[PDB]
């Protein structure tokens, strides 16, 4: 099965250096682009870096550019993240995310379990922080963007993720309407221009969690604050 | 007895084809002409679309 | 004695069918469509050129989204193209490089191909591993695979050079139905829009209409003088057109059970490789050995235009489901996308 | 006055043919996709070089010969002479590389794709221009060829031998040897299987090269050794324009005598 | 273009990089098509040198790839179009069996006069010469029975028989060869040339004869484009 295991995290001194590794098994690693996404404790998701398939294209977030270096070893199916000058702002759980890009592909489909590091731009808005829900009732989640995510090619590069408590985020809706593989049909993504809605018909216990909307129109990739579902 | 067995099968097949109902060629021609006329407007190759509606600009 | 008597009855039955067809040949399609105005001159430009194949392209098939297409070449490579951007979506290395046909599943999840290896290989395009893998190898034909078409994700029809067509269950790998009756190599097949019937053209210069569920030949269409290389159903399913090596295209009617129109020109002396209809069926596009593609008026048998953009044989062509564009593949290793402009 | 007009027409036709002839070769490879092969790489380089000669050197040479005075600046004359030396030396060395290209095609036809790999074509093209630039710009600007209305190329005893032998006489010796071995192989095949088909084509290719360039380099070496006044003024003009006339025949000998190019013209 | 389109375009460019790398290795090999009958013994020729059966052998740093299509029926007029770009066709016949020689001659005529084989030379092999020599020496079966023109055929003076060969063998062996060459010279207008040869089941020079003949086939193409022939 598809697996992404992170290692190398731990408590480090401020200003130090640490090397994070992401070992991939069960899929063609060299065919997938790879992202690092971190999540500060009791905070939302934050994109860190991206390396393309073939290592030809590399992108960094502004808050980490110049200090972090991302690299991959295709024969060993290992993804690396070399970090330097680590600050207290870098204390987060770092997730290894695979993403392949072709017509009709589903980027960000699989996330790793993550490794914990402790140190001693389109704006995506999710105003509703929490929503009280009951099973069997329809729920709608709203997302907003500072810029229109609808491109001239007809795609609207909006993504929906679900992070259940204790679990890594999982892709639900990619490009604002398509349903990810392995996701029940009750989830539906609807949007237009800058306003987007995620409708969850017949809510169940498994659906409880935090929902993030991400834009992929341009780099750096930015996440919404997140909407939490509670019973 | 391979040839005699094949002959029976070939004769039996020709019986099925000879018992079908055939409409007039004029009736068949009209249906083909009607279908082309009815769907003429929605044929981009017959009537090229404006460049704004052409995915292959 | 018995053999001589039986073969005489076949000749009597053939005369009975010929008289029956002549009885219903009250008028000609040319007379019916004389009054209608011509389509004019059809001008199509090469919008896209698909480069990357390093050998003769032998087959292509559009996906149902009218944007993705799969092409087969004898460099041992199956390529899936994004026609809007000319991006290569996939490159499938073939175990046998002598591929002659390829098909795109209507769902878009599978592609099929096969050639002189006598095998129809099914490739899964949607895997969790991110690569295309062989899902099935359909063995059972004793000749080369000439054409294949999906009915759904589990059923596919193949025509072979062993004079037979077969219907396959992909999940079990067994041919549920075998279609026999052609005396020559079957070179092509076309599915009816409702996928209840399909026509096949063989090298016995005859076209047979087969029932998929029942598994027998319903009607036989003759009139060509040489091997049939191409066949295509009319968009409404009540007719089909064939292309042969005698430089002619003929329009046969299912219900009238006879030929309705011939599409030939005195300058054309080369064989025909591929035929297709426009979305409304008013245009018949045919690929030729003389490096050109001639667009015919289906109703009036007039050459509406010429697609001249290849330096070698036009081996295959196909029109999208929405009718927006036509793709032509050629032995010069290039694919071209054509449509007109206002 | 009538002779001046007559000579002007002759020069105008020669310039027009050279420019128009090499445009067709450039367009034939440009328009035809099948002609964009490594076998025609040298012919394109030859056609490009001769087109520049017909635009940057020939129009100015015609003015200088007709008016018998160099109205342009003295500094520009040095660049004009350097361009004339660079383009003509490259054009001569282009023909030398074509003979070597054909020599491997005929003598060792099985191993031709590995002995004429496109890496070696790129290196040879670079070395042609490096030698062409060195003998044209560096030699003139540094006074290597040094002994106001005259803008003729200056030459000394040492420079005449170096330029004459390396640019023309050494390639001529090899090309005669190379094209003679090819002639033996072509004749042998015909005897086993027109009998003079290889004779006419090879004589026309070698005949034009020798006719157009041998008298010039013979006079060029003689002029350097015996001074600039040894060569008659009328004679010096004849041999100078024979070398220019070669660029009008290269589109005919190496393109119009090719199977693909003749059919390529029909596609245009 | 969007951020995903740029990544898709980069994926497309990586595919083209691997297409050229895989496609570059196939340009250095020469493609050969092996044809014949069941009794032709073409399997012995390839085995000695060594749906589709392939064989790769090297002769002086030159790679040959010979394809034998043994999974198809007799009607090859359709799938022969696939082998339109092969350098040579290695047609093998059995000389000993005079009964099927006319079938081989009829078979060779279809291949030579094929519409899609107008520029493909044929490296003709007449296999099993030792069996033919014994058959002629015995005299039980005479070629005149099947070929009436053999009785009126005389050995040309230009012929150069191998040492230790009876004159009777040379007259019969060259008559069979003349039948095939007469078909070759009848048509083609010099576009392609047949290269007849005589081999046996124990001959080990089959690879070299193909090497020399393939050199002539390629050489004629180079001379043709240079207008030297
Ligand atoms: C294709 C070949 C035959 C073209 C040859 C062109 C020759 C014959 C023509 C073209 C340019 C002409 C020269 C132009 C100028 C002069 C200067 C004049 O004071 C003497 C005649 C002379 C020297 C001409 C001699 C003949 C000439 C060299
Ligand atoms: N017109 C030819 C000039 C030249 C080149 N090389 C020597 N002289």
């Amino acid at each position: 099965d598809v697996q992404l295991v992170e290692s190398g995290g731990g408590l480090v001194q401020p200003g130090g250096s640490r090397k994070l590794s992401c070992s991939a098994s069960g899929f063609a690693f060299s065919s997938f682009g790879m992202h690092w996404v971190r999540q500060a404790p009791e905070k939302g998701l934050e994109w860190v870096a991206y390396i393309s398939s073939g290592s030809g294209t590399i992108y960094y977030a502004d808050t980490v550019k110049g200090r972090f270096t991302i690299s991959r070893d295709d024969p060993k199916n290992t993804l690396f993240l070399q970090m330097t000058s680590l600050r207290s702002e870098d204390t987060a759980m770092y997730y290894c995310v695979r993403s392949i890009y072709y017509y009709g592909s589903s980027p960000f489909d699989f996330w790793g379990q993550g490794t914990t590091l402790t140190v001693s731009d389109i704006v995506m808005t999710q105003a509703t922080s929490s929503v009280p829900v009951t099973p069997g009732e329809s729920v709608s989640i709203s997302c907003r963007s500072s810029k229109s995510l609808l491109h001239s090619n007809g795609n609207t590069y909006l993504y929906w993720f679900l992070q259940r408590p204790g679990q890594s985020p999982q892709l639900l809706i990619y490009r604002m309407s398509n349903l990810a593989s392995g996701v029940p049909d009750r989830f539906s993504g609807s949007g237009s221009g800058t306003a987007f809605t995620l409708t969850i018909s017949r809510l169940e216990a498994e659906d409880v969690g935090v929902y993030y909307c991400m834009q992929h129109l341009e780099y750096p990739l930015t996440f919404g604050a997140g909407t939490k579902l509670e019973l | 007895t391979a040839s005699i067995a094949q002959a029976r099968k070939l004769v039996e097949q020709l019986k099925m084809e000879a018992n079908i109902d055939r409409i007039k060629v004029s009736k068949a021609a009209a249906d083909l002409m009607a279908y082309c006329e009815a769907h003429a407007k929605e044929d981009p190759l017959l009537t090229p679309v404006p460049a704004s509606e052409n995915p292959f600009r | 004695s018995e053999l001589d008597q039986l073969r005489q009855e076949a000749e009597q039955l053939k005369n009975q069918i010929r008289d029956a067809r002549k009885a219903c040949a009250d008028a000609t399609l040319s007379q019916i469509t004389n009054n209608i105005d011509p389509v004019g001159r059809i001008q199509m430009r090469t919008r896209r050129t698909l480069r990357g194949h390093l050998a003769k392209i032998y087959a292509m098939h559009w996906g149902t989204d009218s944007r993705l297409l799969v092409s087969a070449s004898q460099d041992g490579k199956l390529i899936i193209w994004d026609s809007y951007t000319t991006n290569k979506v996939h490159a499938i290395p073939l175990r046998s490089s002598w591929v002659m046909t390829c098909a795109y599943a209507p769902s878009g999840n599978y592609v099929a191909c096969g050639g002189l290896d006598n095998i129809c290989s099914i490739y899964n395009l949607k895997t969790r591993e991110g690569n295309v893998r062989v899902s099935r190898e359909l063995a059972g034909h004793t000749g080369y695979l000439s054409c294949c078409r999906f009915l759904d994700d589990n059923q596919i029809v193949t025509s072979s050079g062993d004079t037979t067509c077969a219907l396959w269950d992909i999940e079990t790998g067994q041919q549920t139905t075998t279609f026999t009756g052609h005396t020559g190599d079957v070179m092509s097949l076309s599915l009816a829009p409702d996928t209840r019937l399909f026509v096949s053209g063989a090298c016995d210069a005859s076209a047979k209409l087969w029932d998929v569920r029942e598994g027998m030949c319903r009607q036989t269409f003759t009139g060509h003088e040489s091997d049939i290389n191409a066949i295509c159903f009319f968009p409404n399913g009540n007719a089909f057109a064939t292309g042969s090596d005698d430089a002619t295209c003929r329009l046969f009617d299912l219900r009238a059970d006879q030929e309705l129109m011939t599409y030939s020109h005195d300058n054309i002396i080369c064989g025909i490789t591929s035929v297709s209809f426009s979305k409304s069926g008013r245009l018949l596009l045919a690929g030729y050995d003389d490096f050109n593609c001639n667009v015919w008026d289906a109703l009036k048998a007039d050459r509406a235009g010429v697609l001249a953009g290849h330096d070698n044989r036009v081996s295959c062509l196909g029109v999208t489901d929405d009718g927006m564009a036509v793709a032509t593949g050629s032995w010069d290793s290039f694919l071209k996308i054509w449509n007109g402009s206002s | 006055t009538a002779c001046k007009i007559t000579i002007t027409v002759v020069l105008a036709v020669l310039i027009l043919i050279t420019v128009a002839g090499n445009v067709v070769v450039c367009l034939a490879v440009g328009l035809n996709r099948r002609l964009r092969n490594l076998t025609n790489c040298f012919i394109v380089s030859l056609a490009i070089t001769d087109l520049l000669l017909g635009l940057l050197v020939l129009p100015f040479s015609a003015i200088y010969q007709l008016s018998c005075k160099w109205s342009f600046g003295k500094v520009f004359c040095n660049i004009y002479t350097s361009l004339d030396v660079m383009l003509c030396t490259a054009s001569i060395l282009n023909l030398f590389m074509i003979s070597l290209d054909r020599y491997c095609a005929v003598m060792d036809p099985l191993r031709y794709p590995v002995l004429v790999t496109p890496v070696r074509v790129a290196i040879s093209l670079v070395l042609i221009w490096v030698i062409s630039i060195t003998l044209s710009f560096l030699s003139i600007h540094l006074g290597w060829n040094s002994r106001t209305s005259k803008c003729k190329v200056q030459v000394n005893e040492v420079y005449g031998l170096v330029d004459g032998l390396v640019t023309f006489y050494l390639p001529l010796l090899i090309m005669c040897i190379t094209y003679y071995r090819i002639f033996k192989v072509a004749r042998d095949q015909a005897k086993r299987i027109r009998e003079h088909k290889a004779t006419v084509t090879l004589a026309a290719v070698m005949g034009a090269f020798i006719i157009c360039w041998f008298p010039y380099f013979t006079a060029f070496v003689y002029r350097g050794l015996r001074g600039d006044d040894a060569i008659n003024e009328v004679l010096e003009a004849i041999v100078l324009w024979l070398g220019y006339a070669n660029s009008a025949l290269n589109p005919i000998l190496y393109a119009a005598l090719n199977r693909d190019f003749r059919t390529g013209y029909q596609q245009l | 273009v969007s951020a995903e389109d740029k990544a898709a375009a980069e994926r497309s460019k990586m595919i083209d990089k691997n297409l050229r790398e895989d496609g570059e290795k196939a340009r250095r090999t020469l493609r050969l098509l092996l044809l014949g009958a069941d009794n032709s013994g073409k399997s012995t020729i390839v085995k000695q040198m060594r749906g589709i059966f392939e064989t790769k052998f090297q002769v002086d740093k030159v790679n040959f790839h010979m394809f034998d299509v043994g999974g198809q029926r007799d009607e090859r007029r359709k799938w022969i179009q696939c082998f339109n770009d092969v350098t040579a066709i290695i047609f093998v016949v059995d000389s000993s069996d005079y009964n099927r020689l006319q079938e081989a001659l009829n078979d060779f005529k279809s291949i030579w006069n094929n519409r899609w084989l107008r520029t493909i030379s044929v490296i003709l092999f007449l296999n099993k010469q030792d069996l033919l020599a014994e058959k002629v020496l015995a005299g039980k079966s005479k070629i005149e029975d099947y070929f009436p023109e053999f009785a009126r055929y005389t050995t040309p003076e230009d012929a150069t028989p191998e040492p230790g060969e009876d004159p009777r063998v040379t007259r019969a062996k060259y008559f069979i060869r003349k039948e095939f060459v007469d078909i070759s010279t009848a048509s083609g207008d010099g576009r392609h040339i047949c290269y007849p040869h005589f081999t046996c089941a124990v001959d080990t020079e089959n690879a070299r004869r193909i090497f020399n003949d393939c050199k002539d086939i390629i050489l004629q193409m180079n001379l043709r484009e240079y207008n030297l022939v």
